[PDB]
């Protein structure tokens, strides 16, 4: 009865944890476009 | 005969002391009531 008590809370927890993990994604998608402008970046200002 | 204050607080007192209210709060907690919106 007492983890039937508790299914309630755990499930926000987890759902939070769900939320992060996307923004997670979105930020790996950022820093990877990132670093091919930078790369494309240090190619130009060799060409300068 | 009639009852009169002191019957009806002895009373209360006896026939309240018997029962349990901690059965009927975890059957208010059950999962057929648990979110009640």
């Amino acid at each position: 009865d007492s983890i039937s008590y508790s299914n309630f809370s755990v499930a926000e927890n987890f759902q939070k944890m769900k939320d992060y993990y996307k923004e997670i994604e979105k930020l790996k998608i950022k820093i990877l476009q990132l670093i091919e402008a930078i790369k494309k970046y240090q190619q130009h200002v060799e060409e300068l | 005969f009639r009852l009169y204050w002191d019957d009806l607080k002895r009373k209360l007192s006896e026939k309240l002391d018997s029962t349990d209210f901690t059965s009927t709060i975890k059957l208010l907690n059950e999962n057929s009531y648990v979110p009640r919106e």
